[PDB]
């Protein structure tokens, strides 16, 4: 709606919802500067994970529901190659 | 030894044939370097519709495997809306055809497994 | 380093005549009425004779003779008949005749010209691609009944150069004119304009000068002095060039690097750091301004103009308008037209990608022919060969377009128009030749 | 340096009965009729023609030669330093390139210059 904060990726198209701005008539401060904003992001991903995801059986789920079970070892020689 | 072969640029031409089936499909992908034109049989175009491959959206094609990965749409349509969804990539400056001798390194343990998936196989 | 523009320099030595020896009665005369310049002479020579600006003035005197000879070169003698001087051009045509009148009594005295009953020799004419019906009619009425000429040919001066550089009369090509008004895609096949496919962009050098002027006038509002149409001129002809790609040029204009190398300063005729502000780089260049002095408060930074002006003939879009751009009616005429489907080339639309000619007036900034290979590589299946063919001056090509034909080859009466013709016919004949227009209908 | 313009002057003297002109010259009353009607009643004239031979086809007119617009959408620029320009003031209807160029000419500016600037691209 009108007065709502936003953040817009325009490739992935995921709208985030910050809050509100500032108005009476939850609240966020409204940003400033430049609107269309390059910035840089650091990531950091451990080899357990690169490795759950390049495992075909199961998928990213496993690092958080935990049965990631026996993972090959032809998995973790290409993860480590890469 | 494996031939790797990959067709890849903006989609200009994607004109179908049908005989409700498709016969043959006609796509004229365009690089920096120039364009080319290549028949296509209807399995493609179950994966380009699969992967919503519009004109204008540069495309990646295997000709061996038929993968089929959309990159993106081109700069040349970045501003038909001030804002879109759409994810933009610049025309590729290679040239379309590229073709690549390379050797694949796999074991008979890896063809066990690959031949005996106990639910079934797996998309790419 | 500080640029000082001036105006144009002034030619003192006085225009010649031609010997009266050297006249032949029989003899054809070739005269290339640009909206800018007009070249003239006579068809046995192979360079023009008179090279001078299409304009004059009527000066005034304190003795009161009304004098008004001041014709296209004598207009450079003074600064202050200069700025009087008058084209009988309003945009691509022609708005008054007698001023055409005078033009052509001008060029006739200058170049041993003794006639009688009016002017025995058949000229050699160059009109505007797909004319309208008045100006035509009203040349042949001037031609006709004002000069008394045997012989009348039309043509497009794209077709003329065209022609000049391939004289056989029978080859097939693109042809691609900047002109001073207008820029023109004529395809050429076996010798034969076809201008049913033709097409026009409505930007020329003076539509490209006035957007320099125009672009300039925005840039500093609050300039002290005025400057002229020779000045803009001579800034889009010296500090101008095509780049060759635009997208990825106009990303780093403005970046410090680049910004030392290719940006240019232009100094006016008289006598909370910066390096993060995009305005006061685009304004005052890389070197930090101050505002107290009178010598850089006549400055110019001309950096983005230097690609933005000779851009517009492939956006048109940038200069108001609403056409495609040269590589795109490029592309239309030689992928999806002429039986060719994009993607397989026809066998004539390969035989104008060997032979595309750039020419006209307007060719003359830098890069353009650069420009126009790379983006033919572009649309174009791999393998195509692009040559290209661009004259030393592309300018005089015209003239020695009737130059070559009413000289080299006997067959230049098979496109005249007599007196005769004219008669039997009236104002509304078109001959339909390779060289000239076509006929408004089917 | 006033003599020069008299030498030039009566040295190309061209007089009203000029040999190069024909023994009989009646010259016609002709208007001024400027670049911006011939285009008009040279049209209506085409459309006359046409209503009157069908009530055929044109060929090559001064109308048929004129370029189409494109299909591929133009690129948008600024239109205060001709950058890329990736917003639009609401207000005023101008692009501009960054929020410093906004803040100091595209906001705070006279009225009348928007419609001059615009004048360039033809937004008016």
């Amino acid at each position: 709606l009108a007065g709502d904060v936003i953040s817009i990726d325009k490739a992935s198209g995921k709208i985030t919802k910050l809050g509100r701005s500032f108005a009476r008539s939850r609240f966020v401060q409204c940003p400033e500067g430049e609107l269309q904003k390059r910035k840089t992001v650091v990531h950091t991903v451990s080899l357990h994970e690169i490795d759950v995801i390049n495992s075909r059986t199961q998928g990213f789920l496993a690092l958080f529901t935990g049965d990631t079970g026996e993972i090959r070892s032809e998995v973790r020689d290409q993860i480590n190659t890469k | 030894k494996e031939t790797k072969e990959v067709y890849e640029g903006e989609v200009t031409e994607l004109t179908p044939e049908d005989a409700k089936t498709i016969s043959h499909v006609i796509v004229g992908l365009k690089s920096a370097k120039g364009t080319k034109t290549l028949r296509l049989d209807p399995t493609i175009y179950e994966s380009i519709q699969r992967e919503k491959v519009s004109i204008g959206d540069v495309i990646y094609i295997e000709a061996n495997t038929g993968a089929v990965k959309r990159v993106g749409r081109s700069d040349a349509y970045a501003t038909e809306f001030d804002l879109e969804t759409e994810e933009y990539v610049p025309l590729p400056k290679g040239e379309v055809h590229k073709k690549k001798e390379i050797v694949q390194d796999v074991t008979l343990h890896d063809l066990d497994v690959a031949n005996a998936r106990p639910q079934g196989g797996q998309d790419v | 380093k500080a640029v000082v523009i001036d105006d144009p320099p002034l030619r003192q030595t006085p225009e010649p005549f031609d010997e009266q020896s050297a006249y032949n009665p029989q003899s054809p005369i070739a005269i290339d009425f640009g909206s800018s310049k007009l070249r003239a002479g006579f068809v046995n020579h192979a360079t023009p004779t008179h090279i001078f600006p299409n304009a004059l003035t009527k000066f005034r005197d304190r003795k009161l003779n009304k004098n008004f000879t001041f014709v296209g070169n004598d207009t450079l003698l003074d600064q202050a008949v200069r700025s009087q001087s008058r084209s009988p051009f309003d945009g691509p045509f022609v708005t008054n005749w007698n001023l055409t009148e005078e033009i052509l009594d001008y060029t006739f005295h200058h170049l041993g010209v003794v006639p009688d009953n009016g002017i025995p020799n058949p000229i050699l004419l160059t009109e505007r691609l797909a004319t309208v019906q008045s100006q035509r009619t009203n040349w042949y009425q001037i031609l006709f009944e004002t000069y008394n000429v045997p012989g009348v040919t039309f043509g497009i001066d794209s077709l003329f150069s065209f022609y000049n550089y391939n004289p056989s009369g029978n080859k097939t090509g693109l042809v691609i004119s900047c002109g001073h008004e207008d820029t023109n895609v004529i395809p050429v096949v076996d010798g034969a304009g076809i201008l049913t496919d033709a097409k026009r962009i409505n930007w020329g050098g003076h539509q490209a000068v006035d957007y320099l002027n125009d672009l300039m006038a925005l840039k500093y509002p609050y300039f002290p002095t005025k400057m002229s149409y020779l000045q803009y001129e001579t800034m889009y002809k010296d500090y101008c060039y095509v780049s060759r790609n635009y997208d990825e040029d106009i990303e780093k204009i403005l970046t410090l690097e680049n910004l030392d190398t290719n940006d240019v300063v232009v100094e006016a005729p008289f006598t909370y750091d910066w390096r993060n502000s995009i305005l006061h780089l685009f304004l005052r260049g890389p070197r930090p301004h101050d505002s107290e002095n009178i010598h850089e408060q006549h400055q110019m930074h001309l950096n983005v103009e230097r690609i933005r002006v000779p851009e517009v003939i492939f956006q048109p879009t940038m200069g108001g308008q609403d056409q495609a751009g040269i590589c795109e009616l490029s592309e239309t005429i030689l992928l999806k037209k002429f039986g060719s489907q994009p993607g397989k080339l026809s066998q004539t639309s390969i035989d104008m990608v060997n032979n595309v000619l750039i020419t006209g007036g307007n060719a003359k900034v830098p890069g353009l022919k650069e420009r126009i290979v790379k983006e033919f590589t572009g649309f174009l299946p791999t393998g195509t060969n692009i040559t290209v063919n661009m004259s030393s001056d592309p300018s005089l090509d015209a003239w020695k377009g009737m130059a070559a034909l009413a000289r080299n080859e006997e067959q230049y009466r098979k496109t005249v128009i007599s007196k005769k013709e004219y008669e039997e016919y009236g104002p509304e004949y078109i001959k339909e030749h390779k060289l000239g227009n076509t006929k408004y209908f089917e | 340096r006033l003599l020069f313009l008299r030498s030039v002057g009566e040295r190309n003297e061209i007089g009203f009965p000029s040999r190069f002109k024909s023994a009989h010259y009646k010259k016609p009353t002709r208007r001024h009729k400027s670049a911006r009607q011939l285009i008009s009643d040279e049209n209506k004239r085409i459309n006359a023609l046409l209503t009157k031979a069908n009530k055929l086809v044109p060929k090559a007119t001064y109308f048929s030669v004129e370029a189409p617009p494109s299909i591929r959408p133009a690129k948008k620029y600024c239109d205060v330093t001709g950058l890329k320009g990736f917003y639009k003031s609401p207000t005023n209807n101008i692009r501009y390139h960054n929020a410093e160029i906004y803040q100091l000419i595209v906001k705070p500016m006279a009225p009348g210059v928007d419609q001059e600037y615009l004048k360039l691209r033809g937004a008016n």
